[PDB]
């Protein structure tokens, strides 16, 4: 039997998929580190590795990489877990290492392989304290070819009154992400800072692993993926909402949560931001 | 204790030391400053930042 892990029931995937809305023809990037396409719930429709030394993208040595694929679009049949956009698209864009690690020439090369081969969703549950101006274009240059980018907030969890947002999620041209549980209450690891955009759920999110298996991961990298899941779904029920768009209708109809230092404009719902009136629930 | 900000400027070696004798079932692993990480957070791990001599770069901490 499949199971719906909670996370995707939170954000009311369930009521796209209930409309008839899967994400299909939509193609999502996880640039992470790699995905394993032997997975009986997943399906991988192409991808390129950027990382010289791991060739292959459809070998993932971290593990993180399959479990972000597994929450974006784990397939819709009688085993497993369910994802948010079973009938996406999915294109492993490897530019991490076994050890977890990209130098920022990898992942800015697999943005540029996203927008070269027409993605429109790129998840990215990855990041660091720095940017570079490179990073930066390399992600405003997604954004304007209509590419809806998305990433995890970070794991630095408070510094007092600073920002502890990282790059690329503190670019403003790209959705930062934080991480919730399932009480709604923010992850005491999730970054947080004015760049904070959204939150989805990030705690003990049961998903696929290499090797076929599955497991619970946290961080903000496992709430990213729901709200690159949701773009997903929001496009196959309006193929022609643009990133621009996809994006707004995903704040405008948030659950708010806390203080937006904390919880940006709070917990996503697709159901709501799908419709063409939006508005907060 | 889940940050370590004194091991800032010192050696990985001292780095990993210290970070076992408070946390002895730690994994650590140590990757390059300025590079980009996985966001999952893992309880159990320290992820140590080099720069390119060998000494910590940036504040060790838990994930
Ligand atoms: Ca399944
Ligand atoms: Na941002």
């Amino acid at each position: 039997a499949q199971s719906v892990p909670y996370g995707v029931s939170q954000i009311k995937a369930p009521a796209l998929h209930s409309q008839g809305y899967t994400g299909s023809n939509v193609k999502v990037a996880v640039i992470d580190s790699g995905i394993d396409s032997s997975h009986p719930d997943l399906k991988v429709a192409g991808g390129a590795s950027m990382v010289p030394s791991e060739t292959n993208p459809f070998q993932d040595n971290n593990s993180h990489g399959t479990h972000v694929a597994g929450t974006v679009a784990a397939l819709n049949n009688s085993i497993g877990v369910l994802g948010v956009a079973p009938s996406a698209s999915l294109y492993a864009v490897k530019v991490l290492g076994a050890d977890g690690s990209g130098q920022y020439s990898w992942i800015i090369n697999g943005i540029e392989w996203a927008i070269a081969n027409n993605m429109d969703v790129i998840n990215m549950s990855l990041g660091g304290p720095s940017g570079s101006a490179a990073l930066k274009a390399a992600v405003d240059k997604a954004v304007a070819s209509g590419v809806v980018v998305v990433a995890a907030a970070g794991n630095e969890g408070t510094s007092g009154s600073s920002s502890t947002v990282g790059y690329p999620g503190k670019y403003p041209s790209v959705i930062a992400v934080g991480a919730v549980d399932s009480s709604n209450q923010r992850a005491s690891f999730s970054s947080v800072g004015p760049e904070l955009d959204v939150m989805a759920p990030g705690v003990s999110i049961q998903s696929t692993l290499p090797g076929n298996k599955y497991g619970a991961y946290n961080g903000t990298s496992m709430a990213s993926p729901h709200v690159a899941g949701a773009a997903a779904l929001i496009l196959s029920k309006h193929p022609n909402w643009t990133n621009t768009q996809v994006r707004s209708s995903l704040e405008n109809t948030t659950t708010k949560l806390g203080d937006s230092f904390y919880y940006g404009k709070g917990l996503i719902n697709v159901q709501a931001a799908a419709q063409h009136h939006h508005h907060h629930h | 204790k889940t940050e370590w900000p004194e091991l800032v400027g010192k050696s990985v070696e001292e780095a990993k030391k210290v970070i076992l004798q408070d946390k002895p079932a730690a994994q650590i692993i140590v990757l390059p400053v300025g590079t980009i990480v996985t966001m999952e957070y893992r309880i159990d791990a320290v992820r140590l930042f080099v720069d390119r001599l060998d000494n910590i770069a940036q504040v060790p901490r838990v994930g």
